[PDB]
């Protein structure tokens, strides 16, 4: 029988019991590691049979990639060394 | 040391400020990019640790290379040139669709986003186990499995010249938080007449010194030695509901079994708590039925009175008494009946405010 | 007859107690396992009914065997030995990921879990239709299709020696429940000034003798001859909202069309109920517009006054009158306006309790 | 025109109508049938070309399977014949 | 001109009435069907624009034809006849399962349903980019991408003789709505003692002339030049919460940081608002800590007092003052503390109605 | 500094600021285009090797298709030309 905050006796009179307790663990992030998603596959052993499909893929990707690239550049242009003050 | 230009940027959340500084600190150097760009150009694997002595390893992942290497190249001298391009063309569009889903406009602020490793599954070729193994995760125990799946990534560079995305990952480790116990609550129904009620309490609550808190189990998984959460799970609880859990039965609300209900008994502390008005309870040792006093709502069954009880057809041996004999309903203060459906809450609240706006105009007349 | 050792186990829900007994009753015998282990070793199909005379048929499913048999083995004398192993290696990891998702730690209590046949889809090779056909389901009518998809499985044995999972299934059959009618409700907006309101009622409610209940349609699918639910769908409704549905207009709450709204008319009992202040209503038979008395909120259009009406551009012939002529707004008691967004509910409740805690201190002064 | 509990006339005055009723059918489970998920595929016609991949798969599976096996054994050890009383 | 037979049909929503008329207007003519039936019979592509001069183009999509054409037919003279049929047989069952999921009984009213182009993805062969390209969408800018993904389809014919489904699509175009501004709100915590609160407001609200409305961002995506929504996003807001946003601090509710909380500062209008009781604030220019008056709850940091501030370790240059110096807590009327978890709302409401039903019986005695 | 309905000053005293506004654009549907899902694939170059599988597929489809076809026919039989009045 554990005890504490929660009043097991009076709760049991209205049909409530505790059926398990556990400690509480949260996740912390530390360190770093770089992962690069290489969007252009190596196709040389396919001897240009996929040129049209690759070019269209590359064109579709630009529409998605350019706005993110712009946002990243927009931020770091506001990140200066200390002594500009 | 770097400084954020706050007047220029004008407005930013703490999350955006902190990710921006982290972006400056974690992005690859201008010439690490040209080196990375050249290393990517010459590789031909689905997954590859790019090791340049001096700099740290960079893990490169190509989402359709396994398909090219395993399915298309061995077919090079059996299939036509259109067909090879058509086969790959279907794969590339399916891959583009996933990039669009993940990095496209539905990604609200890409700069400060933290993308789970699982959300990257398709972008990384449809599976993450070999990626994790290269990072040092074996899959050998369930805690390490849970930690690995808590990895989150931030975007640090998008290259429109060679089409690649650099992400920075961090490794989760487990932080047991000192005072906090998560408790799982469970109710059984009780009878007033032929009406079956049960008291409405949350599925999980947390105790934290003197405080009782609500607990959102959405982001948690319940290992045998602790609850592991990827998110803050703790949230405030109203004083009224805390008083309910502290023993004030009048403070706990209750609702009907309007439908079917499978909780008319429970095994607890080696005893049976049972609504023996709603199911057949029977002492197996003696063969005699256990009737529930009609002015009682539950029965607390222990070995002082029945060492082995049969309950809705299930036979259970019980231990010595750990819950007192049921008291009369008139010695129990029940709290309000409520309904939890959200439209009922709004309808009853709307009525209550209207009566309460009324009440201030009579309390002008009498004062 | 078996008995559960309740003192040893100490704590258990009715669901866990009942699944444990069912586990004892449904698990294969110790020597049925060695026989099963040997039958599995020698088979080579994706799906296979394992028939041992005396014992019942056991359906064995292998999640990657179709891929091996159809894609890898015919390639045995055209592809290298690494490549065959690499091809399968990708499939095995994708299969492991699904086993991890379903049977891993996110499965809260595996002993008492009931896993839908659809959740098993990937573990069973990506599709369940041939599995169901072997069990006797043809796919020939939609009720049989619905029943088959209500199959649930429990785990009865996990073999770490030969790596297989024995599950026990049960067959759903349909139970029409006696008194209970599900009703679908639908509102049209009405005008007070230029403001468009509608009364807030649930999408579905259920009648059950004298009682009106709430109805959760999440687990139901609406066949022409009845609502089929995989879960309890019935839940309590507050007395106040029940009074609303029983004719007390003052008890029903109401909310604005703050946005766009496509319900300004409805066809009901062969009549048109229309907010003819908010759209153009016109009698097609006579060519004359139908204006809505500005002190009325709706128009009830029948063939006593217009056999064929044009309504927001749609032309409808209507039948004889089944709803009385609209009454003046002053002869209708409207209930409270409310907002249903959950943060508004909390903000208005928080205010109401504070005023109500106030009110008890003036009612000490005046008494 | 159906009638009963719900008061269609007075609701129609505030724009609410019923647009369909149905009976209520719930599912019951009965009987039993065993289904076995065979986790190890038959690979003999692949002549050991997949040994490394199979062994790693089998190793990954144990981590998931062992805790469930333990839970099942933990329960049935508390399920005894009647007469132990 | 056509008329709907309202007496026969008896009951129908505006959505069902309007889709039915649209069904009559958009369905292919009886002889366009026999022509379509014959054109389908002779084609062999996955996607194909069926052009019959006079009639408009009809886009025909075959969900497994790419698999047949790319994978099975080139194998015709290397694999056995069973194996080809087994390979396709797996694909056909997977395709049937998706048709069953989309057009089967879970589709509540197929006649008036509007099916998003994305929901059709699998029925159309696993990807929609080539289908959209044939319809004129290039993928060249993100607005055109968003518009294309807002296409919805209605069913206009189901052929049981030749097994095909005719759908009618419509093209979305963008409607900027005149007066409506969407605003994103963000809070920082403040301290009363060691307790961290924050005021509870919605993540998005909308202003619309004099009105403030709630805003459901579920169906929206936030482009740089506007919020694009596929659904009505506007909904009513209670007068009480509108007063909160209009400057009545006593009307805004508040809740605890019971857990972890990452919003103790924010950059706004070139200034820093910071809970400098809960984190270290420091002037970098002068090197001097910034303490928060213990009878104040926030600090408003500008260049009149600190041109460059360090805040929880992050260094930010700020601009000239745009927010007044913090006032004493006693000059700020705080609103009610509340908890938002839905079961707390119901428990406190249930108590409030019970006290309020009490209150009417004492106000009979004293009057 | 924008101004209007929402009172930024008094909200800032209780920790609330606005971090972005945008205009509101909703989608409208116009015009029409027919799309046909061809459920029976062209299999002639497979020389009857798939007859059993195709026939079973076609049989499974009927159960799903027939109720929709019936619903569509039920509606258009209530859609008449104007002059029947
Ligand atoms: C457990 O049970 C009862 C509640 O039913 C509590 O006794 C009440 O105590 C209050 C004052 O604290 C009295 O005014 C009431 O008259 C009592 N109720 C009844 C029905 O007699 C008891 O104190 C509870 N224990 C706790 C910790 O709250
Ligand atoms: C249907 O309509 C009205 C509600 O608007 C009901 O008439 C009211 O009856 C109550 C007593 O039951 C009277 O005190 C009110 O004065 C009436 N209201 C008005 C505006 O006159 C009528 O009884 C309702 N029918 C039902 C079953 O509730
Ligand atoms: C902004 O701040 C305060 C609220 O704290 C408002 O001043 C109050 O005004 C009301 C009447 O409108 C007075 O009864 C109160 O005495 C004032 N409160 C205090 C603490 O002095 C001020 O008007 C608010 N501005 C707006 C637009 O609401
Ligand atoms: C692709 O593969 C070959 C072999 O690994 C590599 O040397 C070559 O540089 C790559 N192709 C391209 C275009 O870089
Ligand atoms: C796999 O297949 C063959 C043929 O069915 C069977 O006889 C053999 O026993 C199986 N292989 C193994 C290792 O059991
Ligand atoms: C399938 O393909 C061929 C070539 O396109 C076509 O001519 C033929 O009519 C189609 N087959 C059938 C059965 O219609």
């Amino acid at each position: 029988t554990p005890t504490g905050q929660i009043h097991w006796g009076n709760l049991s009179k209205i049909g409530v019991v505790g059926i398990g307790s556990a400690s509480y663990k949260v996740m912390t992030r530390s360190s770093h590691q770089s992962l690069v998603i290489k969007l252009m596959p190596n196709i040389t052993l396919l001897n240009n049979c996929t040129r049209v499909e690759i070019a269209e893929y590359r064109r579709l990707l630009r529409t998605v990639l350019e706005p993110i690239r712009d946002a990243l550049n927009a931020m770091t242009q506001n990140i200066r060394p200390v002594q500009s003050v | 040391g770097v400084v954020l230009a706050g007047a220029a940027l004008g407005v930013a959340t703490a999350a955006q400020i902190t990710a921006g500084i982290a972006l400056h600190q974690s992005m690859l150097n201008s010439q690490a990019i040209d080196n990375l760009r050249a290393s990517l150009e010459t590789t031909n694997q689905a997954i590859e640790a790019i090791r340049q002595a001096g700099q740290e390893m960079i893990l490169a992942v190509q989402g359709v290379q396994d398909y090219i290497n395993n399915e298309l190249i061995p077919s090079m001298n059996q299939l036509s040139c259109d067909l090879i391009g058509q086969k790959l063309g279907l794969k590339l569009l399916r891959y583009y669709t996933e990039i669009l889903s993940l990095f496209g406009p539905s990604l609200r602020d890409p700069i400060s986003a933290e993308i789970s490793i699982q959300a990257l599954s398709y972008a990384l070729g449809g599976d993450i186990n070999k990626v994790l193994e290269k990072l040092g995760y074996s899959g050998g125990d369930l805690l390490g499995i849970l930690e690995s799946r808590g990895i989150k990534a931030r975007i640090t560079h998008v290259d429109t010249e060679s089409y690649f995305i650099v992400l920075s990952i961090a490794y989760p480790t487990l932080s047991e938080i000192k005072g906090v116990i998560v408790h799982r609550l469970e109710g059984v129904s009780y009878n007033i007449g032929s009406q079956e009620w049960y008291t409405t309490v949350p599925k999980y609550v947390a105790t934290q010194g003197y405080l009782i808190s609500n607990f959102d189990e959405s982001s948690c998984t319940f290992m045998p030695e602790g609850t592991v959460c990827s998110q803050n799970a703790l949230y405030p609880m109203s004083p009224l509901l805390q008083e309910c859990l502290r023993g004030s039965t009048k403070s706990c609300a209750r609702t009907l079994v309007s439908g079917s209900f499978g909780n008319r008994f429970i095994l607890s502390q080696g005893n049976l708590i049972a609504n023996c008005a709603s199911i057949l309870c029977k002492c197996y040792t003696t063969g005699t039925i256990i009737n529930q006093d009609p002015d009682k709502i539950l029965t607390y069954i222990a070995a002082d009175h029945c060492p082995v009880v049969e309950v809705n057809g299930v036979t259970i041996q019980v231990g010595s008494r750990r819950y007192p004999d049921a008291v009369y309903l008139h010695r129990i203060d029940l709290g309000p009946p409520i309904s939890l459906e959200r439209l009922d809450v709004g309808t009853n609240l709307g009525n209550a405010i209207a009566k309460l706006e009324d009440a201030k105009e009579l309390l002008e007349s009498s004062d």
